[PDB]
């Protein structure tokens, strides 16, 4: 899914010359992109259509585990429904229904990706704005303040390297209670789980020994880029500078090297990498996640 | 605390004592008189033939012990004690098989044979110092001051696991006495692919053989050699890395009360040999008499040599008198005199100089084959392997120091480079070589012969320029070669068709068009007892 | 500069066979003993237990013949382990407790006090001995001597003095921490950074560097009571013997000294010869005989 | 009815569908049922292994769904499929009353291989959500691993009872007991592993240059490792092409043997399943070289093959063309169909593919049929193109420049492991080809010290290696194909042959045989030679009396490999006159190139190779005239002045 801004400041601006009240989501998406790709996400299962055509054998696997894991939610809910209102002790009754029960969570569910694009020169000077996110800018001018923000970077590629599976969140399997536990990983690194942590094994005396399953596993393709300086950017008698972007989703495999390109992408930082000894306070590392890119020829 | 027994082992173990005291126109019992030398001869080993022990009880004996060697081993030697108690009087034994059916390939062991007895054949590359091997140590517990002794090890450092008193329950806190245990001679050699064994398209492969007790320092370094043995496994942590999924071993938890010592499993495969034989005097003195009384010895001899080739009589003359050489010399100041003789055989490609060099290398006791261009400094003179696994540095021996006292082929001699040049040099001058790397330095030596083969500088020998306008060796080097055949074509009717008649009478007959009066083993013996004289 | 990683599970499969001395379905059984019990053709617990919380008194209070009416198996349990099987039943009660509040709400509640009653045969206090040790005892005497209210926690709310780090303990001998948590607990990769600074020196918050937040806390009453055998009996020429007991929560404040009371506890120790301990009951149930109108 | 969670593969539906699919297909010989003889067949030989041709299933109206859901979860559908065909041999043998011997196959194990999936676009080409999939490949060997052991079953010991215990790996974790299961000894932390009385299993790694048909923008080769288990271990050599068929997997990796940390980013490799190293496009390998190996495989019971196999009418189609009397020529005419004449330049390389006889002689001795031929002529003629051909239609060879290379690199080096991070040895091009053809472009750029180390392996066919770690001598068993451009613009006709080649003449003498493509104007020749060319744009896919090629294969792979051609007197005599003959015509010097013996022995290859062709089996005094006529035509002596060595530019005919 890709969301244009230029649609955001029509809607905002539709909204205004006609009376209503509208709030800044363009400069506040632009200072602070990082944070709205949860509610956008939210905000899209909260309206997601149904399927209108059957599952077949000629679909995902990807599809069918998550038809299936949206299923047994269903069958959960309703189980618990009947068995409470056996008891004879409706919004009530659904709060408790839901409070007493696991589910799997949205992202577990969700199948697509999201992505934004900036906002067009052409766009804000008709509208009379001031378009930030699509300035073309050199590594030479991209300082510390920029962080978190959504920005333009125009270069050409040096170096790309090849599609690989990153884990975003892991999956065991308990035989002992036969549940499904899932470990977040956001680290270049982590460590795996030994023993049980469902409520069963946690209540019990004897715990079952977590294995693991790289089916339910929830992996990304992702991708490392170089970008250099143009020639003319460079100031004079100085060498150029260079830069990394990443590159996760469907938009991999988009960059090759010698493209001259504008990318856009999120500003974050990282880490700290070099010696210990010449470490002086929290330092950290910077790399840009890209959304968009266009191509010069 | 009665402990669990192995029925099947004790079975074994009576049935190898019958064998023992069993197993026999004089008759004669062959164990018990070999029981008796031992006694006589103080010796630590016996020699089992496995044939001998196939004929009886169908052989199940035979079949158990060969897949099952390493289960029964004790239990053998259990027997082999008690028979040794009762028919004679801190000894260690051992005791060594060998005459097995069959012989494997490197190239085709396999993870289902582990823990079997086998035999294996290779060429050995390298060979470790003998250093003393921790066998049973002995220990003192902590939290008193009890003393345990004879505590086996079993191919790893294994401590005592309960204090023996129940005056004090010491478990996992000791301290080894070095004083008072015993130690064994442990060797590693490093053995390759034999060549001729080396599938299509591939490189060899290496092997590690660990030799104990008196076997040790019975390899030789660039010799073949049969191994018998058991095959194991033992620790490998490279294998991290490798694709796939690698065992690990954790603690079971269940049925502990409540109110982290994981494990990988990954290994290698290795072979701990007990018997090994080189591989390659009696009534034949009577022939080599014979031989010997011959009058047209020497023309016979001549003859005989590179029967594959025609003509060079000469050539033929030069690579005899250089397999016999002279003696060396020592006068009175220190100087010493060479006896050995270095060959130079000087043509263009187009000639059959390199067959004189196949069958030399094919044909000499000690002989190394190379070639100018495929090889290297470190390849000839020796190299400095710093990173043995357990202590101190080891020499790996070069293409010179192989075939010391023996012969050395370099073929396409011009394309030796000055390093190595000055290295033969050397060799020449002074029957050593000085090895100076890493720190480390070292004297070996190196009394050897070479046989060369040269092309001239221009493709074609130039008759009209001297031998040193001919060839590009340096002058230190080309001084000391006093045999120099130059090689050269003429063009004559009768000798074109005797060749052609001779090639034609070899792809057409093969090996029947070769009789020549002497054969191989003859030649050799001859070569050996000839080589002893002493003008 | 990253966040926590989160943990979650959810059922998918069916384990192994559910054997019958776990706590699960130790649980699943006194849930249904609660809910469906019948006398005199009467939902008993449910009732009071419905009531209660209405009052906001979070205790229920338990007859033990019923119970080994219903079923003997856990009751021979909790005969032989108390210690073990009351935190079951307090949760079960409590898990019930939650659908009966939100249930009557349309139309943050702590762990409800169970409360046992009995009418068995009692032992008197000169036989209690050895074999009775950790197990369930009835006995009867006279109050004489109450101490005043006591103060313990239940949520404790706590903070590293050195850098700052905060988390909190929950009861029901709890010490707090005697080192820093955060190292061990790597919550962000920036928390690594952050465990470390100023060039070489290694950071090291010192021994028990945790101070305790009074202002988010929660505590509970405790109190001491001792029990001395009727004085009509007691051997001649002999001073009477006497026992210690410890109440909590919802028993405390029900007696006053000279009351004659029979007591459903735990027999159990302390440390305060060679290997001596000092017994002393954990007070279950009190019942009076109704003394000094 | 009950889905397996995860999938939606039912065993009862599969497992029937699977039943009835086996009981009932054709090829729709192609009327009769098929499996049943495969199946009846593999219970008479003992075989264990169905080679199952996954296209097949799509065929039939039943299992249309079963191929998808087989390519999609192969870890249950295969096990499945096994099951099902122990059932059915099991029927087959039980509802007939063959005979009563029925415990070892009930006893026995089975395994189906896949080994036709679907078309795949390269292994950069996929995606994480392609992970447990089923794929194929093709590539070149170019490593592997020695054998590696992996435990099974692990061996516990008791040090106070000497109880044992022996325990299964589950997913690849050992369950190790935490006290004694004996109810006189319970010792708690009395369990010691016994390594050497455990069980295992066979493990090898392979390296693989793979070779995709598509190839994107700006794509450079690389290397897959593949992962081989049990029978197939030891069943590849470097050197060899082949196409695997496995699954694909994924897997993380320790930072460090200290720690327990793994990193995010994972490792992929192949699962190999299944393996094919015959094609209907190339020959096949020379089984001369891989004696030991058959046995090796026939010992390990794998079911791999190595060569082709033959159908009685095909052996008839056989010997009904070799009987024909224009053979050769029609054969010489359909060696590249696309390349215009060039008769005796076609005819040569046939007969250089035909290879002579390889003679061993008891007691040590080696002499072999390879032919070495160097092309010379006109900078603008098809004698590149040669090359390509060859390389493409020979089992084993590299395609090498003579500026593009180093003498380590064409006879071996040794390098880092990037896994294992020890050093380990690998092979060059001269070895890589051992048993094929060695094409070299250009061999007139090549330096002298590149040079020098091509006299030993086209003198005895072995290179000696002396250097740090190794001292041995290799095989290269190739034949030797190059090429050469003459100095300066053109050709002169009015200069030696050795005026005009920039090379030693000593060196041109080692050649078997010596071609001059010679460039002549000629209205004739440039028209016919003009209208084939344009004929082949006159519709956008080609459409050009030709033999196919895989029945040229397959004839060619016959003849080479069943038949050995002897000499005789008859021969023997024409043979000695010749070589005489030679020696004495043209006896001031570097005028020509001197015979030498080497042309003897060019001559005896080339006469038993005709011999071994036309399926003979003695050389004869037609074989020899030919023989000597090829030698001298391709130097064609004819157009020659034997005074000067100059050429006759109007004698040459096109
Ligand atoms: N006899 C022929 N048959 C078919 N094509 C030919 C012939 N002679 C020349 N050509 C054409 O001319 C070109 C020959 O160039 P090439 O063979 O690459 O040069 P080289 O002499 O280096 O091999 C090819 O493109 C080919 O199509
Ligand atoms: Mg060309
Ligand atoms: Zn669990
Ligand atoms: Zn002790
Ligand atoms: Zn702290
Ligand atoms: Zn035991």
């Amino acid at each position: 899914v890709i969301i244009d801004l230029d649609d955001i400041l029509q809607y905002q601006n539709e909204k205004f010359l006609q009376g209503t009240q509208a709030d800044d989501l363009v400069s506040a998406i632009q200072q602070n992109a990082n944070h709205f790709t949860e509610l956008f996400c939210r905000a899209i299962d909260n309206n997601m259509p149904l399927p209108t055509k059957e599952i077949d054998y000629k679909d995902d696997v990807l599809d069918v585990i998550l038809n299936q894991r949206r299923l047994r939610n269903e069958r959960m809910l309703s189980d618990r429904t009947n068995e409470i209102r056996s008891e004879n002790l409706n919004d009530a009754l659904r709060e408790v229904v839901e409070d007493e029960t696991e589910l799997f969570p949205p992202n577990l569910t969700r199948r697509y990706f999201l992505y934004f694009k900036p906002l067009s020169q052409n766009c804000a000077r008709r509208y009379r704005k001031k378009a930030i996110s699509s300035k073309p800018l050199s590594v030479r001018q991209i300082k510390g303040d920029f962080l978190g923000q959504l920005i333009t970077v125009r270069g050409i590629i040096t170096r790309v390297s090849d599609v690989k599976p990153a884990v975003e969140v892991i999956a065991y399997t308990c035989d002992q209670c036969g549940y499904e536990v899932f470990q977040e990983v956001n680290s270049r690194t982590f460590t795996p789980l030994s023993e049980c942590t469902s409520e069963e094994c946690s209540q019990n005396q004897t715990k079952g020994q977590l294995f693991m399953s790289t089916r339910a596993s929830k992996f990304s393709a992702f991708q490392e880029c170089k970008i250099q300086e143009l020639s003319q950017q460079v100031p004079v008698g100085h060498i150029p500078r260079s830069l990394n972007i990443h590159v996760n989703g469907t938009l991999v495999r988009s960059l090759s090297p010698g493209d001259i390109v504008d990318v856009t992408g999120i500003f974050l930082p990282a880490p700290y990498t070099g010696f210990k000894a010449l470490k002086a306070g929290l330092l950290t590392e910077t790399y840009l996640e890209a959304q968009f890119v266009r191509q010069h020829k | 605390v009665k402990k669990v027994d192995d029925v099947t082992g004790e079975k074994v173990r009576e049935a190898f004592e019958q064998f023992l005291e069993d197993f026999s126109g004089e008759v004669e019992k062959v164990y018990r008189a070999q029981i008796e030398f031992m006694k006589i001869y103080d010796l630590n080993t016996i020699y089992i033939d496995y044939q001998h022990l196939s004929m009886r009880e169908n052989g199940a004996l035979a079949m158990a012990i060969s897949e099952q060697y390493y289960r029964f081993l004790p239990f053998l030697q259990k027997g082999l004690r008690r028979v040794v108690r009762k028919y004679a009087p801190e000894r260690v034994f051992q005791i060594s098989f060998f005459n097995l059916p069959t012989v494997h390939r490197i190239r085709d062991i396999r993870s289902e044979k582990i823990g079997s007895l086998l035999s294996i054949s290779g060429t050995v590359t390298r060979t470790s110092e003998v250093r003393p091997e921790l066998y049973k140590a002995s220990f003192t517990c902590d939290m008193c001051r009890a003393i345990v002794d004879n505590v086996e090890q079993s191919f790893k450092y294994t401590e005592p696991t309960f204090c023996p008193n129940p005056s004090c329950e010491n478990r996992a806190f000791w301290t080894l006495n070095v004083t008072r245990s015993r130690f064994l001679d442990w060797q590693k050699v490093r053995i390759q692919e034999n060549a001729n064994e080396i599938p299509t398209g591939s490189m060899p492969r290496t092997l590690d053989v660990i030799l104990r007790g008196d076997s040790v320092e019975r390899a030789k370094p660039g010799d073949r050699c049969k191994f018998t043995g058991v095959e194991i496994v033992v620790p490998d942590v490279t294998q991290l890395g490798l694709p796939g999924v690698k065992p690990s071993s954790t603690l079971d938890t269940r049925g502990i009360s409540k109110t982290l010592g994981v494990r990988d499993l990954t290994y290698k495969i290795s072979f701990l040999a007990c018997h090994v034989i080189s591989i390659g005097s009696s009534d034949e003195i009577n022939e080599l008499k014979e031989m010997v009384k011959d009058e047209h010895i020497y023309d016979k001899l001549v003859r005989s040599i590179a029967p594959a080739v025609f003509g060079h009589e000469a050539v033929k003359k030069g690579i005899l008198l250089q397999m016999l050489g002279g003696v060396h010399k020592s006068t009175v100041e220190g100087i010493k005199l060479r006896g050995d003789i270095n060959i130079c055989v000087v043509g263009d490609p187009s000639t059959s100089k390199s067959q004189f060099l196949k069958y030399v290398v094919g044909f000499a006791p000690r002989s190394v084959y190379t070639s100018g261009k495929a090889s290297s400094a470190a390849g000839l003179t020796a190299a400095v392997v710093r990173d043995e696994e357990g202590g101190d540095y080891t020499i790996e021996a070069g293409a010179l120091m192989l075939a010391d006292n023996g012969i050395c082929c370099i073929d396409e001699f011009d394309k030796m480079d000055i390093s190595d040049q000055v290295a033969i040099h050397e060799a020449m001058e002074q029957q050593t070589i000085s090895i100076a790397k890493a720190g480390i330095h070292a004297t070996l030596n190196a009394r050897t012969s070479i046989l060369a083969a040269a092309n001239p500088v221009g493709g074609r020998y130039n008759r009209k320029l001297s031998l040193r306008g001919n060839l590009n060796m340096t002058a230190p080097i080309m001084s000391r070669f006093d045999l120099f055949f130059v090689i050269l074509d003429d063009c004559n009717e009768k000798i074109d068709t005797e060749l052609a008649s001779h090639i034609v009478d070899l792809h057409m007959k093969r090996d029947e068009a070769i009789e020549p009066p002497f054969s191989a083993e003859q030649l050799r013996r001859y070569i050996k007892y000839a080589r002893t004289f002493k003008p | 500069s990253f966040d926590r990683p989160e943990i979650y599970s959810a059922p998918v499969l069916q384990g192994e066979s559910p054997n019958d001395d776990d706590n699960t379905e130790i649980i699943k059984s006194f849930k249904n003993f609660i809910l469906e019990f019948r006398l005199d053709s009467q939902f008993i617990y449910r009732d009071q237990l419905r009531n209660n919380i209405l009052v906001k008194n979070y205790s229920l209070t338990v007859n033990m013949e019923h119970l080994i009416g219903y079923n003997e198996d856990i009751y021979k349990k909790l005969s032989d382990e108390p210690s073990d099987i009351i935190p079951l039943f307090e949760t079960a009660i409590t898990q019930v407790a939650k659908r009966i509040s939100i249930l009557s709400r349309a139309q943050s509640l702590p762990t409800f006090q169970l409360i046992l009653n009995s009418n068995a045969n009692q032992i008197p206090l000169r036989d209690l001995d050895s074999e009775h040790v950790s197990k369930i005892v009835r006995l009867s005497g006279i109050i004489i001597s109450t101490s005043v209210l006591s103060s313990r926690a239940t949520y404790l709310s706590i903070m590293c003095r050195n850098c700052r780090h905060t988390t909190s303990i929950t009861i029901n001998t709890v010490s707090l921490p005697r080192s820093c948590l955060s190292t061990i607990e790597s919550e962000s990769s920036m928390a690594n950074e952050s465990n470390i600074g100023d060039e070489s020196t290694k950071k090291n918050c010192g021994p028990d560097p945790y101070i305790i937040i009074h202002e988010s806390s929660k505590f509970i009453d405790q109190q001491f009571l001792k029990l001395q055998e009727i004085p009509e009996l007691v051997p001649v020429g002999e001073m009477p013997r006497n026992l210690t007991m410890t109440c909590d929560r919802y028993l405390t404040n029900k007696v006053i000294p000279g009351t004659r009371v029979t007591i459903v506890g735990i027999y159990s120790i302390y440390n305060s010869g060679v290997a001596i301990r000092t017994p002393y009951i954990k007070i279950l149930g009190i019942q009076s005989d109704v003394e000094t109108s | 009815l009950r889905i397996i969670w995860g999938t939606n593969v039912s065993i009862q539906e599969c497992t029937t569908n699977f039943r009835n699919f086996l009981m009932s297909f054709k090829y729709k010989t192609d009327e009769e049922l098929y499996y049943i003889k495969q199946l009846n067949e593999m219970r008479e030989l003992g075989t264990s292994n169905l080679n199952l041709d996954a296209r097949n299933l799509l065929a039939y109206k039943q299992t249309e769904d079963l191929y998808h859901q087989l390519l999609n979860y192969p870890q249950e559908v295969i096990s499945i499929m096994d099951q099902t065909i122990k059932d059915c041999m099991v029927s087959l043998i039980v509802d007939n009353n063959l005979d009563y011997d029925l415990d070892e196959i009930e006893t026995k194990f089975y395994k189906v291989r896949p080994y036709n999936v679907g078309s795949c676009k390269g292994m950069r080409e996929l995606n994480p959500n392609d992970i447990d999939k089923l794929i194929n490949l093709k590539g070149l060997v170019l490593r592997s691993t020695p054998v590696i052991p992996d435990m099974k079953v692990a061996f516990f010991k008791c040090n106070v009872c000497d109880h044992t215990m022996a325990v299964e790996i589950d997913r690849g974790v050992i369950q190790e007991p935490a006290r004694c299961e004996r109810i006189d000894c319970n010792e708690p932390n009395s369990m010691s592993l016994i390594h050497n009385r455990c069980s295992f299993a066979d493990k090898q790694v392979i390296k693989l240059q793979e070779t995709p048909d598509f190839v994107p923008d700006g794509q450079t080769p690389h290397s897959i490792s593949l992962c081989v288990y049990d029978e197939l271990v030891d069943s590849c050599r470097a050197g060899d092409r082949i196409e695997v068929t496995g699954t694909f997997r994924s897997i993380p990796i320790r930072a460090n043997s200290r720690q327990r940390v793994l990193k995010s980013l994972y490792k992929t490799y192949v699962d190999v399943v299944h393996v094919k190293k015959v094609s209907d496009k190339r020959l096949d390998v020379d089984t001369s070289t891989i004696e030991q190996e058959l046995m090796q495989n026939k010992v390990d019971h794998n079911e791999v093959e190595e060569v082709r196999q033959i159908t009685d009418q095909d052996l008839a189609k056989i010997r009904e063309v070799a009987a024909r009397e224009d053979l050769y020529s029609l054969l010489a005419r359909s060696i590249a169909p696309s390349i215009y004449e060039l008769e005796d330049v076609k005819k040569g390389i046939l007969l250089q593919l035909f290879g002579g006889t390889n003679k061993t002689f008891t007691k040590g001795g080696r002499y072999r049929g390879d032919i070495n031929i160097l092309l010379c002529g006109d900078p603008s003629t098809s004698k590149s193109q040669i090359l390509q051909y060859v390389h493409k239609i020979t089992p084993r060879g590299v395609y090498t420049s003579g500026k593009g290379s180093s003498a380590v690199g064409l006879t071996a080096y040794i390098t880092r492991d990037v896994d294992t991070k020890q050093l380990v040895l690998e092979s060059g091009a001269l070895v890589l080809s051992d048993g094929g053809v060695c094409c070299i472009d250009e061999f007139d750029k090549m330096s002298d010290s590149t040079r020098s180390v091509l006299h030993e392996v086209m003198e005895q066919q072995t290179i000696s290696i002396a250097k740090a770690g190794i001292i041995t001598t290799l095989n290269a068993r190739s034949s030797i194909l190059a090429s050469a451009n003459p100095i300066g613009s053109r050709y002169n006709p009015n200069l030696p042959v050795t005026e005009n080649i920039d090379l030693p003449p000593p060196l041109l003498s080692r050649f078997d045989l010596v071609y001059l493509v010679l460039d002549k104007v000629d209205e004739k020749n440039d028209r016919e030679l003009a209208k084939h060319l344009t004929n082949l744009y006159l519709e956008d896919k080609p459409e050009h009396d030709v033999l196919p090629v895989e029945f040229l294969t397959m004839y060619i792979s016959y003849a080479k490999e069943h038949i050995h051609p002897i000499i005789t007197e008859a021969a023997k005599t024409e043979l000695v006159r010749a070589y005489v003959g030679m020696r004495k015509m043209g006896d001031s010097d570097e005028k020509r190139i001197t015979a030498t013996t080497r042309q003897l022995e060019s001559m005896i290859r080339l006469a038993e190779a005709h011999a071994k062709m036309k399926l003979k089996n003695v050389v004869e005094l037609e074989d020899v005239q030919e023989a000597v006529r090829l030698i001298r035509s391709a130097i064609k002596d004819y157009a020659t002045d034997p005074k000067t060595g100059k050429i006759d530019m109007n004698l040459v005919q096109t």
